[PDB]
RNA sequence: ACCGAUAGUGAACCAGUACCGUGAGGGAAAGGUGAAAAGCACCCCGGAAGGGGAGUGAAAUAGAACCUGAAACCGUGUGCU
RNA sequence: UGAGUAGCGAAAGACGGGUGAGAAUCCCGUCCACCGAUUGACUAAGGUUUCCAGAGGAAGGCUCGUCCGCUCUGGGUUAGU
């Protein structure tokens, strides 16, 4: 059988890195809910 | 006789041939009860060829006895086939059959199996 | 194929009358190693 | 005089131990080490270290003779468990209950 | 600025083996190449250093209950030289 | 004329933590030795665990799962049947 | 409770000797046997110290266990191509 989540590292950061959250206003309201709730790991 | 021992024909014919051989070398072994009531017979039919000693019995004393084990007793080398016709045959030249002896030790720890000794006499 | 009821404390214990074990023999302590 | 000894958090179920003890109660002492080591079970080698601690303290602490000295109370009682999991066919899972016992022996004279 | 580059030696069964060929071992700061290292030893010790190799490591995992912490990081400097020697202890 | 550890905050302790999800995002459990560490020197059984004596203490059936310690559930003994 | 019940994940092992409180199951040795355009040998992704040596046996390993990819301790990735 074949299942989902065939990993990689180029594509886990070209889509969920820091610099893709900053280049897009709706991704800055992502960051600005994880600082306010208090999590030790912002999106990378 | 007629015991199968949870082992199909091609397996039982090779388990009863290793028992007959390694016994002869050390003359004393430690097995479960069932198996030694079946080498009770295979090995008793195998000295009776060793008293003849003829050229034909050596040819049927090899179709069950096992491949040439290059023994090493005291400063020597033997075969299990030039020990069976030279040495056991000579100790036992004037008795009838019945040259084995079973002895009951206790059971085992893991599988709860009766353990017994078997030697020559 | 599935229990319709609960098994009481008695019927559980009326059943184990025979669910015990047995004793070895006794030769003089020496084993019965025939 | 009534000596005793207890074994604590011993890693066997009680329902498996209690089959051996019924063969040990209301009997002599040297008529018990024998019947124990001639019973193929796994309980037997731990009820055998637990008489011989109740017999080796009726000699150094309380001064009785091992000649006539019998068994008056032996029993097992439950203990704390240890919960574990076995996975099954679908994504479901299933319970496992690994159990313990405490063992207690009493040797008395008359 | 030398005595902040290289810190302390490493004495092992390999570092003890290599002193039969005058190869000595140290533990270097990060942030540093192998050319900063070469003229460092050569001006503390006056040894006329020869060629040099280097490597890195990665965090390990110390843990002794309630202390699920990682550990610092290394950068070794397996150093070599022909003319002379240095006695450390 | 507010709660007093299933309550009060999601969090009295390791808490936006472990754990679940590609991701956005979701969410826990868990407090108490004694006035004082004086935290059981020493002897005996055992490979060790654990228990029996001795000894500290006002009490160790207060011995680190340690304040009290109900019920379900599991057992040993026996006065009538 | 159901209940000491269903189950214990495709497949050839047997004897002898040694260490140990303790061995069908660990270490050494013999014969037999199986896979074999693969149960062989190399590389990439991805995983991230699982690698090595002495120790250790409460838990984990679908049994046992003096053994282990598990638990303590110290150590191991070297480039002008
Ligand atoms: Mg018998
Ligand atoms: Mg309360
Ligand atoms: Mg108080
Ligand atoms: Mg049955
Ligand atoms: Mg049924
Ligand atoms: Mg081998
Ligand atoms: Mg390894």
């Amino acid at each position: 059988v074949k299942r989902t989540y065939q990993p990689n590292k180029r594509k886990h950061s070209k889509v969920h890195g820091f610099r893709k959250r900053m280049s897009t206003k709706n991704g800055r309201k992502v960051l600005a809910r994880r600082r306010r709730k208090g999590r030790k790991v912002l999106s990378a | 006789g007629y015991r199968k021992l949870g082992r199909t024909s091609d397996q039982r014919k090779a388990m009863l041939r290793d028992l007959a051989t390694s016994l002869i070398i050390s003359e004393r072994i430690e097995t479960t009860e069932a198996r030694a009531k079946e080498v009770r017979s295979v090995v008793e039919k195998l000295i009776t060829l060793g008293k003849k000693g003829d050229l034909a019995s050596r040819r049927n004393a090899a179709k069950t006895l096992r491949n040439v084990e290059i023994l090493n007793e005291d400063e020597t080398t033997q075969t299990a086939l030039q020990k069976l016709f030279g040495e056991i045959a000579e100790r036992y030249t004037e008795r009838q059959g019945g040259y084995t002896r079973i002895l009951k030790q206790g059971p085992r720890r893991g599988d709860g199996a009766e353990s017994v000794i078997i030697e020559l006499v | 194929a599935v229990p319709k009821r609960r098994t009481s404390k008695t019927r559980k214990n009326k059943r184990r009358t025979h669910f015990k074990i047995s004793v070895p023999g006794m030769t003089e302590e020496y084993k019965l190693s025939h | 005089m009534e000596a005793k000894a207890v074994a604590r958090t011993i890693r066997i179920a009680p329902r498996k131990v209690r089959l051996v003890l019924d063969l040990i109660r209301g009997k002599n002492a040297a008529e018990a080490i024998a019947i124990l080591k001639l019973t193929n079970k796994a309980s037997s080698p731990v009820i055998e270290k637990v008489l011989m601690s109740a017999l080796a303290n009726a000699e150094h602490n309380y001064d009785m003779n091992t000649d006539e000295l019998v068994v008056k109370e032996a029993y097992a009682n439950e203990g704390p468990t240890l919960k574990r999991f076995r996975p099954r066919a679908q994504g479901r899972a299933s319970a496992i209950n690994k159990r313990t016992s405490h063992i207690t022996i009493v040797v008395s004279d008359g | 600025e030398a005595r902040d580059i290289l810190k302390r030696p490493v004495i092992t069964e390999k570092s003890s083996e290599a002193m039969a060929e005058d190869k000595y071992t140290f533990d270097v700061d990060t942030r540093v190449n192998k050319t900063q290292v070469k003229m460092a030893v050569e001006e503390i010790f006056n040894v006329k250093v020869a060629s040099v190799n280097i490597m890195n490591y990665k965090p390990k995992k110390k843990r002794m209950g309630r202390y699920q912490g990682y550990t610092n990081k290394r950068r070794k400097a397996i150093v070599t030289l022909k003319e002379g020697s240095i006695d450390l202890f």
